[PDB]
């Protein structure tokens, strides 16, 4: 502080102001987010896939900045998206909102020591009484809308008008093939990309779901030892052309030699390996083909990781290069493999069903993957927070409908609570509005016009705007009487987690 | 010419010098205050507890730097207090609600706001106005002796305490209205060069300085009467007009005694008829005036009808052409008291006049020369609550918590309001807590968690009559302690604050012309 | 400017003086936008550092503007013009008249020929015209459902402080139905300025005391000479009594003051005796416009007289023009000994004076010349009345508007921006180049109302919402009544259904302002050869 040397990014002013200015500025797409928006972010980490995506997490991944809690606070909004995909852009503009009220209480010179305790306790008052404020719980997982009105939040959070089908559709996953007792599986029950189709035609195909192409053959039995080798087949010696017309018409025969008898060997001991799908990681030669087909061995003539790593993951696999005579340290985990048209494409199907380690597979049917993807994300973070692991979700109002609800429990127990907690309860009782903002400003209007007509339905519980006619001048969409209803869980998290962020961000002066 | 300025900027270029203004008499209010310092650019010392007095001195800004004196030129216009009050008030609560507001878009609901949170203010402290009553010098002392210590002072107060506060109950306006509320001018304040507090006497009526200025003036005939012309003087203090040519030096000198010698045959009209007291209103100079201290005779010159005839009926006197015509009386004796206290050889009459017309020029004397205009200035302050208390026995203890009473109850209605209109209402009524917590700043220790106590303690146990004060920036009965905050005062000093807060608010232009 | 510098005086060189004049008319426009109507912020005018001017008005920011564009040029005259037609239109026709002279000029130079552009800013105004004439619509206050009383009401309640349209639902019917006078604008119309209306301080905040007849104002201790007889007459007096001077003058030639009080103590004294002919030919009671002095009231104090004087004229003017009696019948004198007229007596049931609120009247009751009323205002203070006045003279006003006009047009851009997109249709309508005339005026009366309720911070694209919410396919209808709500309430910033409100405008300041709207586009065409001065 006052030596040339020693170090810091933070603190004195910097605590006091960057440390809460760059934290909030991050919300900005939080601020246009979570609830219906037709706003986006392209985000290029230049996959030469322009990605739009309104989800903090993937937002965050690439943004990096100096700003000590900044730099960390990402983390418990990462955190959040571990324990629920919905609420996620809920996280970073509530706190980002509540973070300067504290930092205006600092320019009115309101302690670090004092205000975000206030925040902290109400916090508490918050998951005190936010538990009485939940409603609803969903709760037949097989049944679709008790799902999909879960989803209807969740996806509708990320994205507005593809929602409903999608949540349909990840009901119609049923995701309770994980009888969901404490079980959920994100590889088991996995997106597929199926470039084309309609993504109102991209479905669920229970089972492993590969588009990679299914090569000759199909499985000699449902119940694979299932080869999964990344080098199988990369041909053993090529052929040649020397003159632009031939090399020598001697030449040709001996790499053939080399290639099949090898392919023999390798693919009989694919055979004596007992692989009843070989699954390529790399190409697949035509003698080995031939091979595979022969031998009667499900030949998958390309496979990405994405094959390969959930192939791991499933079948207990580990891909493999060969040249040699293989083993199996894969086996099979399925107890059924297809080559099946969906996409209608030919498509590698490996699949069984259980509870337990049951593949139940979506597959999404889009002409890009930024459409297969982002939509993906606004689909699995419904996904994932079906994700609870307590069967019911219980549902509070949904669409944010509980903060005009909590709003009038924090304003009131700000009242009663004296010293300057009181306004930092006070000030907790005020970020509620960022979503409905975030709603009312994707929709067009301020939140004051919004929660001012929701301050007169005082204790509602159903109004809360989005992205809508509705959510402009009205001030009012049915949030907990909806279809579109959210779970307590990531009620208990966000207002914590975002808050314990916030917790010791200001403290932080080194 | 062509020249276009917006707004939102306009209103912070009317948000910039207020809020400079808002400052320094904001801690030179109250029971905490200050000084504001003004280097001249020569270097010279200028310290006042009035920062329009300082701006007066100094480089003033188009913007409200002028307006700011204006409207509390306006607030020293009518209760003489509160302008210290007004400039910390407005140009704050221009800082404060706009912003705010104006990102949610609108001067609009702020345009009401500024009346609404005037509404709850005007009508919880009417209420909370606790009566005190008038006919005690000493239940009017509590509620003048806190007005006069709102510019900080008790010396003359008490004194103010002694002659003005039944001085308003003798003003009159002779409408027949109030009298109670009075303007200044039936009600004046005017001084004694020297004196002692005892050379201050309660003077109640009209004070000439020109009624008995000399001993060979009227000395006690304890009921002129003040003649006006017409036959013992006349309508021409006049010139002959004498042709003038270069060839004639005595020529020039004739016209020049001329204008003296119609003020002369006037006055000597006078020496010949001989009043008491001869009121000449086109005036009378040095030499026909020496004439009529030989003639046992006050001279009274160039004043004004209207303060003559009331003098007429404060000090007895009447309009009469002659001493030697005589009419009837209008007024026999309109005196209280007749006086004349000399500080040196120039005579000074104080007239103690009850419920006349008047000037009630109150007498007012400080210990000499320079204090005097403290006991006007208290005289005055004494005054406002004098006015006050007659019109309202009901005025709030506060100031610091009456300042609270309003803050806290206002925002406590938009609980009652609510409605889009809550935050404008609010937001024009955040300003408010602050001022006694701008002064608790100088309490030293926490300015906030006090009033923040205070504030729970509004609502919770009482909110002007016992709540916050300057002196302790902790809770005390404003009225157990004695500090009371004149009712016509909140009326006042937040309206013009207000008034000057929409209207920069609503001027969004400053055109070249 | 813009374009080339170094030739002043409007030659930029082509569209660079048609730009900078659009612009610039654009940019005088944005002048008045913000300060359109009470709505439109007041501006506070800096006529100097030392020197500042606070108006919302249209015509009163521009008659102190410099503009050295003639686009500029034209655009403070229209506002002032118009405003020296009515004053409806100092705000009004600023906004567009920026548009048409940059909607004009565009497609004139275009020309097949400069002729045919010139109608599409006049032929929507004249196809505004007609509706705007075809507006019996809203602002009609003699249709209420109180009629006048309503008129008031509405038009009371619309500048409403306080019980103004209850008391004062009556009051300005009383007010303009108390006045039987000459003046006439057009169709018979009663003139607001010859009301006799005087403030109360004390008792009621807001009440109005209809008095029959005109009460002439006075007040008691400014006369020694007791003015209060019972009587049936008054005698309504141009002339004066006055013991200082009422002949007399001064001597500055003559050196003794002898001669000045012996010609003036006969004066005094025939006052005395000229009251006793005023009171005694007819009238116990005699109202004289000449005042005493207050040194002349001691005179008339001391000396004692009777009469009621310093009483305002255009009372004693009124009330023997109402009373019957007569002004001036007799005196060519001043004199004591001339005798007074029976003429000049007043015609009245009686001689009553009302003194309330501590303010007196003098109530002239059945005044048998024509009938009178003065309405006392009742405030707690004088300027509670001028809140009522306020709201009582736009009221006055606006009737008498519709005094003006049957046909009335309603105030705010309902009435525009219903023609906006039905002749912006009609552009279409003719197509080619007047498809581009016709649309570039009636894409403009969407902007009026894109000002004025903005003006009141209602985002008007939500006005126009409601605004064309009325306009329609199935409304294109002026008619003299609404399938649609043609009026737009610019104390509010959307439509209310008064249409006798106070704030709505007749049919005679609107086609006005047609004019004014198509003035600023082709007043500035005709020029030719662009040149330069040294």
């Amino acid at each position: 502080m006052l030596k040339e040397g020693a170090k810091h990014f933070s603190g004195l002013e910097e605590a006091v102001y960057r440390n809460i200015q760059a934290c909030k500025e991050l919300a900005q797409t939080t601020r246009t987010a979570y609830g219906p928006n037709g706003m986006n972010k392209m985000v290029i980490n230049h996959l030469e896939k322009l990605f739009v995506t309104n989800d903090a997490a993937t937002i965050l991944r690439e943004l990096e900045v100096q700003h000590p809690a900044a730099k960390m606070i990402v983390m418990a909004s990462h955190m959040q998206e571990q324990e629920v995909g919905d609420g996620t852009n809920f996280v970073l503009v509530f706190a980002g909102a509540l973070l300067e009220l504290a930092e205006e209480l600092l320019r009115i010179g309101l302690s670090v020591s004092e205000v975000i305790e206030g925040y902290e306790i109400a916090c508490r008052k918050a998951h005190e009484i936010l538990p009485n404020l939940v409603c609803c719980s969903a709760k037949n997982l097989r049944d679709i809308d008790e799902v999909s009105s879960l989803l209807r939040t969740s996806i509708m959070s990320k994205q507005y008008g593809n929602e409903v089908f999608l949540a349909k559709l990840i009901a119609q996953a049923c995701v309770s093939i994980f009888p969901d007792s404490g079980h959920f599986n994100v590889d088991n029950i996995r997106v597929c990309k199926i470039l084309g189709s309609g993504i109102s035609s991209s479905s669920v195909l229970h089972g492993m779901v590969f588009k990679k192409e299914t090569e000759g053959d199909v499985t000699s039995v449902k119940d694979a030892k299932i080869a999964v080798y990344s080098c199988p087949f990369d041909g053993m010696i090529t052929e040649t052309k020397g003159t632009v017309l031939i090399k020598t018409a001697e030449e040709l025969m001996n790499f053939s030699k080399g290639e099949e008898n090898l392919m023999d060997a390798q693919v009989k001991a694919i055979a004596d390996t007992g692989a009843n799908v070989v699954v390529t990681g790399g190409k697949v030669a035509d003698m080995a083909l031939h091979y595979a087909n022969k031998y009667n061995i499900m030949l998958v003539r390309l496979n990405s990781k994405w094959d390969l790593r959930r192939l791991c993951k499933t079948v207990g696999a580990t891909a493999l290069p060969r040249l040699t005579p293989p083993v199996l340290e894969e086996m099979g985990h399925c107890d059924s493999v297809y080559l099946s048209e969906v996409g209608d494409t030919q498509v590698v199907v490996f699949k069984h069903e259980k509870e337990d380690g049951a593949i139940s597979t979506i597959v999404l049917r889009g002409s890009t993957d930024n459409l297969m993807d982002d939509i993906e994300r606004a689909v699995d973070d419904g996904v994932n927070t079906f994700k609870v692991l307590t069967r019911d979700k219980r549902l509070v109002p949904g669409g944010g409908a509980t903060e005009i609800e909590l709003a009038k429990q924090i304003t009131s127990y700000g009242e009663t609570c004296p010293g300057l907690e009181q306004y930092a309860i006070k000030k907790f009782a005020e970020a509620f509005e960022a979503i409905p903002r975030a709603l009312a400003e994707n929709s067009g209007v301020k939140a004051n016009e919004v929660i001012s007509k929701l301050y007169a339905v005082h204790q509602e519980g159903n109004k809360n705007v989005g992205l809508d006619i509705e959510a402009e001048v009205p001030a009012v969409k049915d949030m907990l009487e909806a279809g579109i209803l959210d779970t307590y869980l990531g009620k208990y998290w966000a207002i914590k987690l975002a808050t314990n962020a916030a917790v010791t961000v200001l403290r932080v002066d080194q | 010419n062509t020249k276009r300025e917006s707004g939102r900027k306009v209103q912070s270029g009317n948000i910039n010098a207020a809020k400079t203004i808002a400052d320094i008499i904001r801690t030179c209010l109250g029971p905490k205050s200050m000084m504001k310092m003004l280097l001249d650019p020569m270097g010279g010392i200028v310290m006042t507890n009035d920062g329009n007095a300082i701006l007066r001195e100094i480089q003033v800004q188009h913007p409200a730097a002028k307006s700011m004196i204006e409207i509390s030129r306006t607030q020293d216009e009518e209760v003489g207090d509160g302008t210290t009050s007004v400039i910390i008030l407005a140009g704050e609560m221009l800082s404060v609600a706009e912003h705010f507001l104006e990102q949610q878009m609108h001067p609009t609901v702020v345009i009401s706001a500024y009346r609404k949170a005037l509404d709850d203010m005007i009508s919880t402290l009417k209420k909370i106005s606790i009566p005190v009553d008038i006919s005690d010098s000493d239940m009017m002392l509590n509620i003048i002796n806190s007005s006069i210590t709102t510019k900080a002072i008790s010396r003359w107060s008490s004194l103010a305490c002694n002659i003005a506060l039944d001085a308003v109950k003798m003003v009159q306006f002779e409408e027949n209205g109030r009298k109670e509320i009075d303007i200044k001018k039936y009600a004046r304040v005017e001084k004694i060069p020297g004196g002692i507090i005892e050379d201050s006497c309660v003077l109640r009526g009209v004070m000439i300085n020109k009624d008995v200025t000399h001993p060979r003036m009227r000395r006690y005939i304890k009921n002129p009467r003040i003649v006006l012309l017409d036959s013992s003087l006349e309508y021409k203090k006049g010139e002959s007009q004498t042709d003038i040519e270069i060839t004639r030096e005595e020529d020039f000198t004739r016209i020049l005694q001329m204008e003296e010698e119609y003020i002369q045959q006037l006055c000597e009209d006078i020496i010949q008829l001989k009043p008491d007291v001869v009121i000449t209103e086109k005036g009378i100079s040095d030499l026909a005036q020496h004439y009529l201290m030989r003639a046992n005779i006050t001279a009274i010159r160039r004043v004004r009808k209207t303060d003559n005839n009331r003098i007429a009926r404060a000090c007895g006197a009447r309009i009469v052409s002659r001493p030697e015509e005589l009419r009837e009386d209008d007024v026999g004796t309109g005196a209280g008291l007749l006086e004349i206290k000399k500080i040196g050889d120039e005579y000074f009459t104080f007239i103690t006049d009850c419920k006349d017309p008047k000037a009630c020029t109150i007498l007012l004397r400080g210990a000499s020369k320079e204090i005097l205009s403290e006991v006007e200035r208290n005289l005055q302050d004494a005054m406002q609550v004098c006015r006050n208390v007659l019109l309202d026995p009901q005025l709030v203890p506060g100031g610091g918590a009456s300042e609270m009473a309003v803050a806290h109850a206002l925002t406590e209605k938009s609980k009652a309001m609510t409605g889009v209109e809550q935050w404008p209402y609010r937001a024009v009524a955040q300003a408010l807590e602050v001022i006694p917590r701008t002064l608790i700043q100088n309490c030293g220790a926490s300015t906030i968690r006090l009033l923040t106590s205070l504030r729970a303690k509004h609502t919770q146990e009482n909110c002007e009559t016992w709540g916050v004060n300057g002196e302790t920036g902790t809770l005390v009965d404003m009225k157990e302690l004695g500090i009371w905050e004149p009712l016509a005062v909140k009326l006042q000093t937040y309206k013009t604050a207000v008034e000057t807060a929409v209207l920069l608010l609503r001027i969004d232009d400053i055109v070249s012309g | 400017m813009e374009g080339p510098l170094s030739v002043f005086g409007d030659r930029s060189t082509g569209e660079t003086i048609r730009s900078q004049n659009v612009m610039a008319a654009a940019s005088i426009a944005n002048i008045v936008k913000s300060s359109l109507g009470p709505v439109g912020l007041d501006k506070m005018l800096v006529d100097d550092i030392g020197d500042v001017t606070i108006t919302n008005d249209g015509a009163t920011i521009l008659k102190l503007l410099e503009v050295e564009h003639p686009a500029a040029k034209v655009l403070c005259e229209l506002a002032d013009l118009q405003d020296k037609e009515v004053g409806d239109g100092t705000t009004s026709v600023v906004i567009i008249a920026a548009e048409l002279l940059k909607n004009a000029d565009e497609l004139v130079k275009q020309k097949i020929h400069p002729t045919s552009v010139i109608s599409g800013y006049r032929l929507a105004c004249k196809e505004a015209v007609r509706y705007i004439n075809e507006n019996l619509i809203v602002n009609t206050d003699e249709l209420g459902r109180d009629c006048l009383i309503n008129a008031a009401k509405t038009s009371m309640s619309s500048k409403i402080i306080g019980i103004n349209g209850d008391f004062f639902a009556n009051m300005v019917v009383d007010a303009v139905l108390a006045i039987k006078y000459t003046d006439i604008r057009g169709q018979p119309r009663y003139p607001v300025n010859s009301v006799n209306i005087l403030k109360a301080h004390g008792r009621s905040q807001m009440e109005s005391m209809l008095i029959s007849g005109y009460a002439l104002n006075c007040v008691v201790g400014s006369q020694g000479m007791p003015k209060r007889i019972v009587n049936a007459k008054i005698a309504c007096l141009d002339f004066s009594l006055q013991k200082t001077k009422m002949k007399l003058g001064v001597q500055v030639v003559i050196t003794d003051p002898e001669k000045l009080d012996q010609i003036r103590q006969r004066e005094s004294d025939i006052t005395k005796e000229r009251i006793q002919k005023i009171l005694a030919t007819g009238a116990n009671v005699i109202l004289t416009t000449g005042g005493i002095d207050d040194m002349c009231l001691k005179y008339f104090v001391e000396a004692g007289a009777m009469a009621v004087r310093r009483v305002l004229k255009r009372d004693l003017k009124r009330i023997a023009k109402a009373s019957g009696a007569t002004i001036l019948s007799t005196l060519a004198n001043l004199e004591g000994e001339e005798t007074f007229e029976a003429a000049m007596l007043g015609q009245a049931e009686e001689v009553v004076q009302e003194r309330i609120c501590d303010d007196e009247l003098i109530l002239i009751k059945n005044t048998k010349a024509r009938t009178s009323a003065s309405i006392i205002l009742r405030g707690a203070n004088d300027f509670m009345c001028d809140e009522m006045e306020r709201s009582l003279h736009d009221a006055l006003c606006v009737v008498k508007r519709v005094l003006e006009s049957k046909s009335v047009v309603p105030g705010g851009g309902a009435v525009e921006a219903a023609l906006s997109i039905y002749l912006e249709n009609y552009a279409t309508s003719m197509g080619s180049r007047e498809q581009l005339a016709i649309a570039e005026f009636a894409r403009s009366l969407l902007v009026i109302p894109n000002t004025l309720a903005v003006n009141a911070a209602q985002d008007s694209t939500d006005l126009v919402a409601k605004l064309r919410a009325f306009h329609n396919e199935a409304q294109v209808n002026p008619e003299r009544k609404n399938l649609k709500w043609i009026g737009l309430d610019l104390s509010n910033g959307k439509p209310r259904d008064n249409k006798q409100a106070g704030v709505f405008e007749p049919t005679i300041v609107k086609v006005k302002s047609l004019k004014f709207a198509t003035e600023a586009a082709i007043t500035i065409l005709r020029i030719d050869d662009l040149i330069k001065l040294h």
